[PDB]
């Protein structure tokens, strides 16, 4: 359908445009995810839907996905479409760093990758990106934490925490309860036990299923070890005693 | 006279704490029925009719009946259990006349109401009616559709029904002049499911303590009612024992089993 | 049913063969087969034939086959029924088909008597593997017919003839000889074959002029077998409209020329083999 | 009467 | 109540008035009447008898007739039934029509029944989305259980007949219900046609001064019902010339009379 | 029969047809002289239709109280299609009641299965349904042009009715009715939820903003469910947010089919 | 006093038992798991106070060993048994169907305990309907409720139904659920070891045979059914009966096995 | 009423052609019945609604007078029918006493059922009764000035019974009019009401588009009213402009950019 504006073009009598609300109506069937920014840190998390203990543990294509030392990306739903956005973002990173002689912001990044989708839904012979993503990390030489959520309609809206995909509405109500714009968590381990605990309702205590990074000033990026995670998975359950 | 055997007077068993643990709708009938007759002057404090009628949405094997089993004692007043299959006759006009009479006893049974099921026999938005027969079936509807709303001064009644699928079957009879509202059951949440089953096996051994909280998960969209099956499948698995002995693995062997029959989709696109 | 007790209208009435043209050999191909069992049946037993059972026609419509379907009535004096292959179906399943058993028996209770059946393409399908929810109904309605003429129920001393304008699409199981043991095509004839048909109308009405056909009929390479009765009356239709009530060969020409192009604008649709 | 209803029919 | 037939009528034909298909003229025998007549000899070994069968093939080929002589030679009770009357206006008339026939068989057993055609009421799917076409399936299900449900009978089973043999359910096409299937192909093999022409011809008037091999080897792709037509029509190639006994050229004048219509239907504009 | 007692103030809604139903109810009745100079008695008799309970009933009822008009309650399939002997015999008595009666109107409803479809020559058929239909068609044109009586019919669906009897001279017009805009949605809370324990100073359009295409009589239930929550609080009186919680339950909680 | 007429279906067993049902020993073990509980320590789950299971479905391909279990199980009943064959669609006077079923239980309620039976309710099974289809769907609508909310406190108390069908995936999902059913159990085709037994058992009464290893035939023959093999067990005798040697051989099994499917049998492998 | 032959426009072409097909049914039996040649026994014909076919039908009876009773197939649809089918067969020998009166049936046969199959529900009793009332009938060239007939919506959908097309096939599609015609039709429907003559229908005659004959009667009956909708005894004639579009009302609601 070179051109042809099949039904993406056809507005509705209600006003909406069918194939877009359809998209993120499809996104919720995929693995959840989550983001948090506390006082000085920023945190992310995902899951692995249960395999038969064959889903290759070593080189799995994961949910966190770096861009540089100071930015990452997590997402939800479709996967073959995820891999190109991850590419034609970090492309612009190596480019932006070059022809401006200094690295990216994040308010420069979410604008791009939230503006790109609009071209993949306001053009001909194109299907949208049936996907929803979020950005996370600091600007250079700045303590400030930021994450931005974006979705296929093309809008980007900052947050302090947010979840995407499956059973998020079973979750985010837990976070608005605990997390508050009053006062962050102090530091790293605080966010995590708060972060992980929120998942547990959809988790069946599969500690293997869930995978986590953090983000810190001076781009001290890292992913964490299942033991370090699992020893949070238990002591948090030790607190269940009532 | 004709319905004395149809005239129920049974005192059934079921109640709260015999319920599995729904909460979000246990009230709303007492809204529909109880707060009306418990204290109908507040209707006048609001200056209104407290509402009439109720239909249940499609929740096959969810509790679409059990509240009828629930109310039967908390009701604290009279009641009927009718159902649509009985309405239909080897003769022509002997059916619809029934609806005219049975409200009189309902008039005689002032603080008395009814539950109905199986109305999908009736609620049908397709009445070409080539025959002479099902024209009566339409005639079985009209007088009742009339007898319902043709009755005013429902100071005491609550004529209610329920089914498993409506969105393609029932007429556009819906009018607050006739029927007001419609309330839904469907599959539960995890913590909803969590309220369900130790309370069942509370009346049962648990030889050993087997942390059921990690047994089930929200991902497996169980019925609400494969679980009394679960609770007894394992004792069946001890019926596959001389041991009358409780084990987690028995539940493990069951949900693996029963869901071998239950459906499963392809995670093709990993969507 | 009483409906079988309604169709029979003109079971005998003779409109003989002199009132027909063009078909002096088809009828030689047909006076052969039908009358002989019903005239001198021992010949096929003289010689050892399993006698025929079933004939049909084919060719485009408005051509004179239905006349032939009744012109045999004149020869016999014996009985006849007329009936379509359309006004059979109804809502209640089987009621359409039960009738078929009702009627062949009704033949047996009074004969020599035979059957006609129009437009059988409606009951003339190839039994499909896939179908709608209902089109297989006629197929099960059909095969009763497929049965009864040659089924386990033996039969004799009755005959069927059918006709279409679309020989194709038919279940070959019908076309098994034994269910009908000779075919024929009635075409639009040649000019001379179109010429007897021209004059039979003059043979009745008051002619006035000499022949004046061979050039008139030079235009006759286009017509059907039945538009000419219109043409014949159409001449006097307006020969008289000048209040000239004694016809001529002057006025038909305006008619016979006229009809061709008003016929042209929706003619020559198909021919069906 | 001496009867009640019962029937069947095609749709198209 | 459904009917039954004895000696009011018969089909008035014979094994001798038919010929060919001889291997089918014995497989049928051992299933039906030999068990009815000669019982002990295999009850020496007491295996359960084979039972009613199916028999298919292209239209004609005696798919409907072979019954007729064995019917004449039945020595048991027998019917005259086809398929497309089981249906009725009302609903339960159908299944009610058919439960009792086995009772009628059993009330008159040992015996057997027949159907001339069944493919109308036997298909692969038991289609669902119409109030009509289930009520036929009920007619299928009921015999499917009355055939080999609990305690059916001594009898042999409902003898099928079709023009086709793929449309219909395997649940009916399997042992215990249709323990034998049969094909009736013609193929124009020369081992048999040199009889059955003569079989059909010997019964009838014939001039012993006449060719007969003028066509047999000359034609090789033939069927079984049409051939009566040529040596039907051969007589009609005579009386048109008021001849009272046939001649040799009648068949040659008849050879292409019935057959030779090989191919002219839109040859060039077929596919290209 | 002689007083419906329902006003223009009772009606919010689109409201505009009533000045068009203010056409034939008056000039035949009061003043043809406005049109006597050109085609006197120019209107002859009209009809109504609209989807269910869009005030199609209430509209004509809104004006029978006006003009001292005196209409009927033996209506539709209710009281003449069910208990039935010589329906026209009542109609002969009806016009016998109406032959000299003044300031009165015929009107009735339900006419889909009454005289809308002619049974299509099936469904068992009925003849008294037609004869009393035609028996009107006899009494119809008796003196109506020179006379003063009016005629009004109603349908949920006009084209679902019978067009056979629409021989003009016998019939003039069929006017439509649909859902109103917000303003028709506005002045109906001013009557419906008026008669309830509610607080004052309350804006009643945001709900109108947030209840698109929809008829009127369900708002009565929205009222019926509105006053349900101070209850639920064991509180007393209606807020406005109570609507908003209710509107969430009943529109997107109803559109699911 | 005495009950209605149409319930003659309460009646004695046929000739069958648990020797002639070989192979699927774990299945039959289950079908009395629903039977031994309430009877052999009824107070097992009752005095353990657990729950009371109830009726079941069993499906599979056609001719796999359903029905004989359903009858042979009655042989070892210690209870009462009934029958149906699709007669519940006696639909003239439409309500009579509903009358027919409500009577069906109350009688058994009078005569309880009584396990009961169905077969091929594939007829009754579905509910998806738009413009036509009713006139039976009532009778499914009622029995579904006949077990629930009016008698449901005692409806499925001590009546213990079963049900036997094909094609479980077309009818309602309402029916298969834990409500009214327990175990959607399944009859696949047999295994190589299974088929030997099932060939050895219809092989009983044949003859004083010899020189046989009756399993390699199973190795000649893939998963077909444990129902058709009596077929190949049958005509093996017939083929020798055809030539009058009452004594038998392995040669015939080699033949009759090839009799069935080689005649019951497209190179467009565009795929790899 | 005894309105003229025309009442419709200047369609002399059809009517002055048509009844030439009815003179012989009317008269002319001197040599016609001495020629004995074909006689259309009721010129049944067609053309969908919108036309004055009823008027062309009835106005032709202005010369051949005919009592005002003309009942149709919707009279032939009742419970356990056939007494209605009795009525039709008796209908003509009834009238055959002494009358050139001729009634006018009207048939929308499958306007109640579907037509997915061309094999169709050619209605029960009409298809039966129409035969005998047509087969066994003559007019005698006096007191039978025309022959009873009917008409239908569309000549594609019928199961032609015996002699349904044998002789009785005289039929024309009424050609829908043109601007020279049209403006003189709407003139007729204002012969009873006068207006400002500043703009003739001849001015309108180019402004028409897709207007069949019947609905044009829905023009001045309103546009005569749309004037006195504002109570002008002097009828204006631009109310046509904003009333003609009321055929479907245009949903004209605040044209945004136009
Ligand atoms: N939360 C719960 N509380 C109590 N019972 C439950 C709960 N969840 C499931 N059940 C079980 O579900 C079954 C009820 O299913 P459901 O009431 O939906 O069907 P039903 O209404 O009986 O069907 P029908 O009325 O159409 O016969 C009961 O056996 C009950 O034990
Ligand atoms: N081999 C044969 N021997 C003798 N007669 C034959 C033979 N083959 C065909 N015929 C003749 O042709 C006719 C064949 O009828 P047949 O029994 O084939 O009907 P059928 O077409 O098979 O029925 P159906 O269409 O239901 O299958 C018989 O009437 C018979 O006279
Ligand atoms: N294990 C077995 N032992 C002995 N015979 C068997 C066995 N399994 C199947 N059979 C044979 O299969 C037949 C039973 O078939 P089955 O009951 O599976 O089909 P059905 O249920 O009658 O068909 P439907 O499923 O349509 O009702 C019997 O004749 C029986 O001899
Ligand atoms: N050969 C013919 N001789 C006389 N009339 C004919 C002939 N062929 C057709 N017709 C005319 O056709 C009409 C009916 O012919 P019919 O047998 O029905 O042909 P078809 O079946 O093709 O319509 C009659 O009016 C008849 O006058
Ligand atoms: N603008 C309005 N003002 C007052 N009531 C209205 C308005 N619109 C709709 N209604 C409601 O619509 C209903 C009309 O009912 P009715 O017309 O008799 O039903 P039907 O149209 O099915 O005959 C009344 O209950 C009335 O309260
Ligand atoms: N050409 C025309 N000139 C004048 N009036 C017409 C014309 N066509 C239709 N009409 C109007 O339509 C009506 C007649 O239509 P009619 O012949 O009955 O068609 P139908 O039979 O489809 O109703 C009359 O009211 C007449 O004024």
């Amino acid at each position: 359908m070179s051109g042809y504006d099949r039904a993406l073009s056809i507005f509705s009598p209600d006003g909406h445009i069918f194939q877009v609300e359809y998209a993120l109506e499809a996104v919720k069937r995929g693995t959840c995810a989550v983001g948090v920014k506390g006082k000085n840190c920023v945190v992310l998390g995902c899951e692995r839907r249960s395999t038969l203990k064959l889903q290759d543990t070593r080189i799995t294509p994961s949910k966190v996905s770096k861009i540089d030392s100071h930015v990452v990306l997590s997402f939800s739903g479709l996967n073959a479409d995820s891999r190109i956005l991850i590419e034609k973002a970090r492309v612009e990173a190596q480019s932006h760093r070059l022809t401006l002689e200094d690295p990216v912001t994040v308010e420069y990044l979410t604008r791009y990758v939230a503006g790109v989708q609009q071209r993949y839904t306001q053009s001909g012979g194109v299907r949208p990106f049936g996907v929803s993503t979020l950005i996370a990390g600091f600007d250079p030489r700045d303590d400030e934490p930021k994450l931005y959520q974006t979705e296929p309609s093309g809008i980007y809206s900052s947050w302090s925490a947010q979840t995407i995909g499956r059973n998020s509405k079973t979750v985010r109500e837990f976070l608005e309860k605990n997390y508050d714009r009053k006062e962050p968590p102090a530091t790293v381990e605080e966010c995590v036990k708060l972060t992980v605990r929120s998942l547990l309702e959809v988790v069946q205590t599969g500690a293997k299923n869930i995978e986590i990074t953090v983000v810190k000033p001076d781009s001290d990026i890292v992913a964490l070890s299942s033991e370090e995670i699992n020893q949070y998975v238990t002591q948090i359950e030790q607190e269940k005693q009532e | 006279p004709m319905v004395s055997v149809m005239k129920m007077d049974k005192s059934p068993t079921e109640s709260y704490s015999d319920i599995g643990g729904l909460e979000s709708q246990i009230q709303e009938i007492k809204e529909s029925v109880e707060l009306p007759l418990t204290h109908p002057e507040l209707y006048e404090e609001m200056g209104i009719k407290p509402p009439k009628g109720v239909i249940l949405y499609g929740a096959p094997g969810t509790g679409k009946t059990l509240l009828a089993k629930a109310v039967a004692n908390q009701t604290s007043a009279t009641f009927l259990r009718i159902v649509g299959s009985e309405l239909i006759q080897k003769y022509l006009g002997d059916g619809p006349r029934l609806c005219r009479q049975i409200f009189k006893v309902a008039g005689e049974n002032a603080p008395s109401i009814v539950f109905i099921d199986e109305i999908d026999a009736i609620g049908t938005k397709r009445y070409d009616s080539n025959s002479g027969g099902e024209r009566e079936i339409q005639r079985t509807m009209l007088e009742l559709l009339n007898q319902l709303d043709g009755f005013d001064d429902r100071g005491d009644v609550k004529v209610i029904m329920a089914t498993n699928k409506i969105e393609t079957l029932d007429p556009a009879l819906i009018r607050p002049g006739r029927i007001d509202r419609k309330i839904l059951f469907e599959n539960p949440d995890l913590s909803t499911k969590k309220k369900i089953l130790g309370i069942h096996t509370s009346k049962m051994n648990l030889s050993e303590d087997v942390n059921l909280e990690t047994l089930v998960t929200t991902k497996d969209d169980l019925s609400g009612a494969d679980i009394q099956a679960m609770c007894t499948e394992a004792g069946l698995l001890a019926l596959r024992e001389r041991r009358m002995q409780v084990t987690a693995e028995d539940f493990k062997q069951a949900k693996e089993r029963v869901m071998k029959n239950k459906v499963e989709e392809n995670l093709e696109g990993l969507y | 049913d009483p409906l079988v007790y309604n169709m029979t209208s003109f079971e005998q009435g003779e409109i003989t063969f002199d009132g027909i043209g063009g078909l002096t050999e088809q009828i030689r191909e047909l006076r052969e087969v039908i009358e002989l069992p019903l005239k001198n049946p021992e010949i096929f037993q003289r010689v050892g034939i399993k006698p025929p059972k079933g004939v049909l026609l084919y060719g485009p419509p408005g051509t004179g086959k239905t006349l032939l379907a009744k012109a045999v009535a004149a020869t016999i004096g014996a009985n006849f029924i007329f009936s379509p292959a359309s006004g059979i179906v109804d809502k209640y399943i089987g009621e359409s088909a039960r009738i078929i058993r009702e009627m062949f028996a009704y033949a047996k209770e009074h004969e020599p008597c035979i059957i006609f059946m129009d437009e059988v393409d409606a009951i003339g399908g190839r039994r499909f593997s896939e179908g709608t929810s209902a089109d297989r109904e006629i197929q099960r309605t059909l095969m009763e017919l497929l049965t009864q003429m040659d089924g386990f129920d033996n039969l004799g001393q009755t005959k069927i003839i059918m006709a279409t304008n679309r020989p194709d699409t038919l279940d070959p199981a019908l076309l098994r000889p034994g269910r009908l043991d000779r075919k024929v095509e009635i075409p639009l004839p040649n000019e001379a074959g179109r010429l007897e048909i021209f004059k039979i109308h003059t043979a009745k009405v008051k002619k006035t002029g000499e022949f004046d056909f061979e050039a008139a009929v030079k235009m006759s390479d286009g017509f059907n077998g039945a538009d000419i009765r219109n043409c014949a009356t159409e001449a006097g239709f307006f020969a008289i409209r000048d209040d000239r009530d004694h016809i001529n060969p002057d006025d038909l020409m305006k008619a016979v020329r006229k009809v061709a192009e008003v016929k042209k604008l929706e003619g020559t649709i198909e021919y069906q083999k | 009467s001496a009867r009640l209803g019962g029937a069947s029919i095609a749709v198209q | 109540s459904i009917s039954v037939m004895g000696e009011n009528e018969k089909p008035d034909v014979t094994y001798a008035d038919v010929g060919g298909l001889d291997m089918q003229k014995q497989e049928i025998r051992e299933a039906v009447e030999l068990p009815l007549v000669q019982a002990d000899l295999y009850e020496q070994i007491g295996i359960d008898p084979p039972r009613g069968v199916l028999l298919y093939g292209p239209p004609g080929t005696g798919k409907t007739m072979l019954v007729k002589a064995v019917a004449n030679s039945t020595k048991a009770a027998f019917i005259r039934v086809n398929g497309s009357e089981f249906v009725h206006k009302y609903l339960g008339e159908g299944p009610r029509m058919v439960r009792d026939v086995f009772r009628l068989a059993r009330e008159n057993a040992p015996s057997i029944i027949f159907i001339d055609e069944v493919d109308s009421i036997a298909t692969k799917r038991f289609d669902a989305q119409t109030g009509s076409d289930r009520e036929v399936q009920r007619i299928l299900i009921e015999l499917l259980t009355q055939m080999d449900g609990f305690d059916q009978s001594t009898n042999v089973k409902v003898i099928m007949a079709t023009n086709r043999a793929d449309t219909l359910d395997p649940a009916l096409l399997r042992p215990g219900r249709l323990d034998r299937k049969i094909e009736f192909p013609s193929l124009r093999d020369r081992r048999e046609r040199r009889l059955i022409f003569g079989t059909i011809a010997s019964k009838m008037s014939l001039a012993p001064e006449a060719d007969l091999d003028s066509l047999i080897i000359r034609n090789d792709s033939l069927s079984g019902a049409v051939i009566a037509a040529i040596m039907q029509e051969a007589g009609l190639r005579a009386v048109r010339k008021n001849r009272y006994v046939i001649l040799q050229s009648d068949l040659e004048e008849a050879y292409a009379t019935q057959v030779k219509t090989d191919n002219t239907v839109d040859k060039f504009d077929f596919y290209k | 029969e002689e007083k419906p007692d329902v006003t223009y103030s009772d009606v919010g809604g689109c409201k505009d047809q009533i000045e068009k139903l203010r056409e034939v109810v008056e000039l035949p009745l009061l003043s043809p002289e406005r049109f006597a100079t050109l085609g006197i008695d120019p209107p002859k008799g009209i009809l109504l239709y609209g989807p269910p309970g869009t005030g199609k009933t209430l509209c004509a009822r809104a004006v029978a109280n006006r003009t001292d008009a005196t209409f009927i309650r033996v209506i539709g399939s209710e009281l003449v299609q069910k208990y039935v002997g010589e329906g026209a015999r009542m109609v002969r008595e009806l016009f016998e009641m109406a032959r000299t009666k003044k300031a009165c109107i015929i009107f009735f409803d339900e006419i889909d299965a009454v005289g809308g479809a002619r049974f299509d020559d099936g469904a068992g058929g009925d003849n008294e349904v037609q004869r009393t239909m035609l028996e009107l068609i006899t009494q119809l044109d008796g003196f109506d042009p020179r006379g003063n009586i009016k005629v009004m019919f109603a349908t949920n669906r006009p084209n679902t009715l019978d067009p056979a009897l629409l021989r003009p001279g016998r019939i003039d017009r069929k006017v439509e009715f649909s859902l109103p805009d917000l303003e028709g949605r506005a002045n109906i809370f001013r009557i419906h939820s008026k008669s309830m324990s509610v607080e004052r100073g309350i804006r009643w359009e945001l709900i109108s903003r947030l209840c698109p295409n929809s008829t009127g009589a369900e708002l009565r239930s929205v009222c019926t469910e509105a006053g349900m929550f101070a209850i639920r609080a064991r509180r007393k009186v209606a807020t406005e947010k109570d609507f908003l919680k209710a509107v969430d339950k009943v529109i997107s909680g109803y559109k699911k089919f | 006093a005495d009950p209605l007429v149409s319930l003659m279906m309460v009646e004695k067993v046929p000739d069958s038992t648990y020797d002639m049902v070989g192979g699927l020993t774990k299945q039959i073990k289950e079908i009395k798991e629903v039977i031994e509980l309430p009877v052999k320590h009824p107070e097992l789950f009752e005095s353990l106070g657990i729950a009371q299971p109830k009726g079941v479905i069993l499906y599979g391909p056609p001719g796999t060993g359903k029905t004989l279990l359903a009858r042979a199980v009655a042989h070892h009943t210690d209870c009462k048994f009934i029958r149906v064959s699709g007669a519940e669609l006696v639909q003239k006077y439409i309500g009579e169907g509903s009358r027919m079923v409500r009577e069906l239980f109350v009688m058994a309620r009078e005569h309880a305990p009584s396990i009961i039976f169905m077969d091929e309710i594939d007829s009754i099974g579905s509910t998806r309907v738009e413009g036509s289809g009713g006139g039976d769907s009532e009778v499914q609508r009622t029995m579904l409720e006949l077990l629930n909310q009016l008698d449901g406190f005692e409806t499925s108390k001590n009546i213990k139904i079963i049900m036997a069908t094909n094609r479980l995936d077309i009818l309602d999902p309402a029916l298969l659920r834990p409500g009214r059913i327990d175990r959607k159990i399944e009859f696949p085709p047999p295994s190589v070891a299974a088929r030997a037994e099932i060939l050895r058992i219809h092989s009983r009464k044949m003859n004083l045979t010899r020189g046989i290893n009756l399993r390699k035939v199973a190795e000649k023959m893939n998963g077909c059914s444990g129902a058709d093999v009596k077929g190949v067990c049958t005509e093996a005798g017939m083929y020798a009966l055809r030539e009058r040697r009452i004594h038998v051989t392995q040669e015939d099994f080699e033949l009759a096995v090839g009799k069935v499917m080689n005649k019951n049998q497209s190179v467009a492998k565009l795929f790899k | 009423p005894t309105e003229t032959y025309s009442d419709v426009g200047g369609l002399d072409k059809q009517i002055e052609e048509l009844v030439e097909a009815i003179v012989l049914p009317m008269k002319r039996a001197d040599k016609f019945k001495d020629m004995g040649i074909r006689a259309p026994k009721g010129a049944l014909m067609y053309g969908p609604p919108g036309t004055g076919k009823t008027l062309l039908a009835r106005a032709c009876a202005a010369q051949t007078n005919a009592t005002f009773l003309k009942l149709a197939a919707p009279q032939l649809v009742q419970m356990y029918i056939g007494e209605g089918a009795k009525l039709v067969r008796d209908a003509f020998a009834l009238a055959k006493e002494k009358a050139p009166t001729i009634i006018f049936i009207d048939e929308l046969d499958a306007i109640g059922t579907k037509r997915f199959d061309s094999e169709k529900s050619g209605d029960r009793e009409v298809q039966r009764t129409m035969l005998e009332l047509l087969n066994q009938l003559d007019g005698f060239s006096s007191d039978d000035r025309v022959k009873v007939l009917a008409a239908t919506n569309r000549v594609d959908v019928l199961d032609p019974a015996l002699l349904r097309s044998g002789r009785l096939d005289r039929k024309i599609e009424f050609p829908l009019p043109s601007e020279d015609s049209r403006a003189q039709i709407l003139q007729i429907h204002s012969r009873k009401m006068t207006t400002d003559d500043d703009i003739n229908w001849q001015e309108l005659a180019r402004s028409t588009d897709e207007f069949n004959g019947a609905q044009l009667k829905a023009v001045t009956v309103e546009a005569g009213m749309i004037a006195l909708r504002n109570g002008q005894s002097s009828v204006k004639h631009e109310d046509f402009v904003e009333g003609i579009s009321e055929v479907q009302a245009r949903k004209s609601k605040s044209v945004s950019f136009y």
